């Protein structure tokens, strides 16, 4: 065997993961944030750190501002991403980045500048052999095991639908929405003072989205879901925040995540997920609309309130004909899906043909990644 | 099992130990020997120790103190001179060695492999 | 010389304190994993049975 | 690279996920433990406040008496 | 005619003001303070009076423990502001409760409770025919007499900015922030202490707002102002207080309004109130910020300043594109702005069926508000 | 007087230290009962899905 797997680097808005191709499991998983000090700093001795990334910039939140270097799948500052990247080659997998391919993902519908620029740092700076750039929703196709469907990424910066059949990807019915878990974690934010708790700064949205991730859950009915919830006090949770105080938030668990399928509650007039799913299906060709219609794969971290596959289920079925059927396969792992499908990707032994070789790259400037790439 | 912590510890503990057996390969030429990786980098004198015998270089007096400040300084000085030699680390700091980081650590103990030869 | 022993057995007494409190939040989080576990075993049972 | 790289830095022999023949059965950690401490929906907007109500058209409201002075 | 004058109750954090509708200004201003004694009382035979109300408390502040009821534009002591509410209709007024209507302005973001208890008091207490409780910032916008424009207002507790295009207002854009002057007045406190006065009482407080009214305005530019303050003495100024000492302001008197921008100074993590109102435009659509420039409106007492309107241009100019127009709108009498817009609201034909009758509210109990107002 | 301290704190510290030990039996039991549980889960689980 040649071993020496490529490293596997998934890099979304929310949380970052890399790991080893081969591999069933990413090895290390940290949010992708920078912190750095606010406050003036009294203490002679004291050791000095200029900026804080990773788990231990969570474990400190008191103290830091934190900043987010991907914003809706745009890397909007550029030396907080070297820094994310440094920490994950040096210090959460102890390898050398020279000895190595690297596989990254992004978004359908990005500016080019943003492929552009990272193929430029991955080569100029870290010294990697080859590179490769892919979409993330293929990836995560090939993670769920079929090569027919349809894939319904929704991570936390941006939400994109694609559809694929045998191999044969349609771009003409690729959607991309700007609707993610941040907005929601905006939204919460925003609803969370009817009850009288407020949350301003970052530490505090921070709490608020754990708030979301632990007591949040998807209506099959919302109006009914809505006069239950005024009737009696049958469906309240209490949370205990990091200073001992104890909130109870009650009727606002099923209001968050039901902006994903009402977005003009946000004030947007998209329409929501379940449409844009339809959209999608119906903007492809007549026969394959039926297999399309089996395949409906769910993914991202997004999607993975309680109750939300039933929910899409009905929402299809109304908006699809009768005589069809409509099966929402979700997998109990959609959260890492997108990792794990790379890992297969850099598996195969075809795939040693598709990288992008230092000496293509020095041949061809950073435009090679349009060519080579999707 | 948490099969990601899995993948994890069952990497760190190894490198842990290859890493231990070549800084005590290093550390022998001087009297001096570490059993543990993680509790003897605290006090920040076996890695200034560490420096000068791969650097072949002095530095400057360690504080002959037990407070948690002076492991502060101690581990300070190490890192200072780790910057001065070029060395580039995001988010390395002298509490997190102090307490007792695992990653950190080890990322410090490859750093220095990865530098030096 | 028994001034000097007092405060070493109550920092003693104080940790042992800090581990029983960790392992009782443990343990309220391993019988609530219990009874979750339960309800969701009869509610796939019935699925099946259907 | 003293004893060679790929000594020093412990990467992997095998490829665990080979082995597995369905990857959507899968689940890393085991369970989640949480411990206390027809027809489509139609879109719906905000409601408006500048009128007081569209139970009637075609109807003058300023010829109709204040709500309070109702008794 | 039958025609009755409805009473307007301008209730804000620091002062209270009551008039009837239809009028161009006020009957009753006078400050929202509870006083309570704190001394004994010896001389026998005087009056017993448990508690101090309005200008009552401020002429013998000097004996009495003073409690705002409305802190950061939220009611707490709510046996406060009964009293409150009784002495403006008894004393100030010397109306009929139960004759009239009433209106009622509050912060656009505050809890879910206050209204529904402003509901229950005002209904069974006083038993008013019927209530309306309004959003400040809109009256505002009714006093300027413009129907589209954006409106930022600062009173003693809070700090708000709407945008209204065209009379249809966009809720996802309305900004809180909670600094006002009580957090000046404080910081105030806080900075004269290096010239070595000190004021620790609440009649203290009283004085420190007082020297804060008179002796206080916002630099064009702060680093120059600054250098120019520690060049030479030229720019000072000399208070008396009560006692007869006399006290010499010196370099403090811009540093105060200056944490307005720069919020920082007070350990606060959010931005200035320039760049609230600029995030504020920019959340808002594309067609209407053009027309969202050109009316920029002030309001509250908090932007009372001296030279607020030109530092507010020069930073909004800095940041917007530099090609439309940049107009600050700051009427003379703005402090009393959002009383003046409630004397219009309660004189249209139309607001005649916008009234909230004890008959709903006997059906519906107190959250009736929720459905009628805004 | 701190010989009485001394034996105050001897009798909290013993208490304490048992009560310990008692919540990590509890701790192990309750644990492995959970392992039988999945074991059922997952089982029933394969059924219904074929
Ligand atoms: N258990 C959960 N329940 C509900 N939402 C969750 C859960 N875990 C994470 N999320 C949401 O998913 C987001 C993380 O999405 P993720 O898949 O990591 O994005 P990406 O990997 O594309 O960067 C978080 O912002 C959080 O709001
Ligand atoms: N002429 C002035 N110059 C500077 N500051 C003023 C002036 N008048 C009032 N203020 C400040 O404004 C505050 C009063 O705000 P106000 O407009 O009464 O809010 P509200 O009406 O919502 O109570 C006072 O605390 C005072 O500090």
């Amino acid at each position: 065997d040649d071993d020496i797997a490529a490293l596997v680097v998934d890099n979304g808005s929310g949380m970052c993961k890399a790991g080893f191709a081969g591999d069933d499991a990413p090895r290390a998983v940290f949010p992708s944030i920078v912190g750095r000090p606010r406050h003036q700093g009294v203490m002679v001795g004291m050791g000095q750190k200029d900026s804080y990334v990773g788990d231990e910039a969570q474990s400190k939140r008191g103290i830091l501002t934190l900043k987010y270097p991907i914003e809706h799948g745009i890397v909007t500052n550029w030396d907080d991403m070297e820094k994310i990247w440094h920490h994950t080659f040096y210090n959460e997998l102890r390898v050398a980045p020279e000895e190595h391919p690297v596989l990254l993902t992004e978004a359908p519908l990005n500016p080019k500048a943003n492929r552009e620029k990272m193929t430029q740092i991955m080569f100029e700076t870290f010294n990697t052999p080859a590179m490769y750039v892919a979409i993330q929703a293929v990836l995560s196709l090939y993670a769920s095991g079929r090569t027919t469907g349809i894939v319904m990424d929704s991570g936390d910066g941006v939400t994109h639908t694609v559809p694929i059949y045998e191999g044969y990807a349609l771009p003409h019915a690729i959607l991309r929405l700007d609707l993610a878990g941040r907005d929601l974690t905006d939204y919460l934010m925003k609803i969370l003072t009817e009850r009288g708790y407020s949350f301003t700064t970052t530490a505090e949205r921070e709490i608020v989205r754990d708030i979301k991730e632990k007591l949040c859950y998807v209506a099959l009915d919302f109006e009914q879901e809505m006069a239950t919830a005024a009737s009696s006090s049958s469906l309240e949770k209490s949370y205990e925040l990091p200073d001992g105080q104890v909130i109870t938030i009650g009727n606002e668990r099923f209001r968050c995540p039901e902006a994903l399928f009402q977005p003009s509650f946000l004030g947007m007039e998209s329409c929501g997920i379940h449409e844009t799913t339809f959209n999608s299906i119906m903007k492809c060709d007549v026969d394959i609309r039926k297999d399309l219609y089996a395949n409906t794969v769910l993914s991202g971290g997004t999607t993975m309130y309680p109750g939300i596959a039933d929910r899409m289920q009905k929402e299809i079925t109304a908006l699809a004909p009768s005589t069809m059927k409509i099966k929402i396969i979700a997998p109990p792992e959609r959260k890492y899906s997108v990792w794990i499908g790379g890992s297969i990707l850099a598996s195969l032994s075809t795939f040693q043909q598709m990288w992008i070789s230092k000496q293509e790259y020095d041949e061809s400037g950073p435009s090679i990644v349009h060519r080579k790439c999707f | 099992r948490s099969r990601i912590k899995a993948l994890a510890d069952e990497r760190e503990v190894v490198q842990k130990k290859t890493f231990t057996k070549w800084v005590n390969s290093h550390l022998a030429r001087v009297s001096c020997r570490i059993t543990d990786l993680y509790k003897d980098l605290r006090d920040g004198r076996m890695l200034i120790k560490l420096l000068e015998v791969l650097s072949g270089e002095m530095l400057p007096k360690p504080t002959k103190g037990k407070m948690r400040i002076h492991c502060l300084e101690n581990v300070d000085k190490a890192l200072q001179f780790l910057k001065e030699q070029r060395v580039h680390l995001e988010n390395m700091g002298s509490h997190d060695i102090v307490d007792g980081n695992h990653r950190l650590v080890l990322g410090l103990i490859w750093t220095i492999i990865l530098r030096f030869q | 010389s028994l001034n000097r022993r007092i405060q070493l057995v109550e920092e003693e007494l104080d940790r042992a304190q800090e581990r029983l409190a960790t392992a009782l939040q443990k343990l309220e989080e391993a019988e609530k994993a219990a009874d979750e576990s339960e309800r969701g075993m009869k509610v796939i049972e019935n699925r099946a049975l259907k | 690279q003293v004893l060679g790289y790929k000594d020093l830095a412990a990467i992997p022999k095998d490829k665990a996920i080979l082995d597995i023949e369905r990857p959507d059965l899968m689940i890393y950690e085991p369970h989640f433990t949480y411990s206390l401490l027809t027809t489509g929906t139609p879109r719906t907007s905000l409601p408006h406040f500048h009128h007081p109500e569209t139970t009637r058209p075609d109807s003058n409201i300023y010829k109709k008496p204040p709500i309070y002075k109702q008794r």
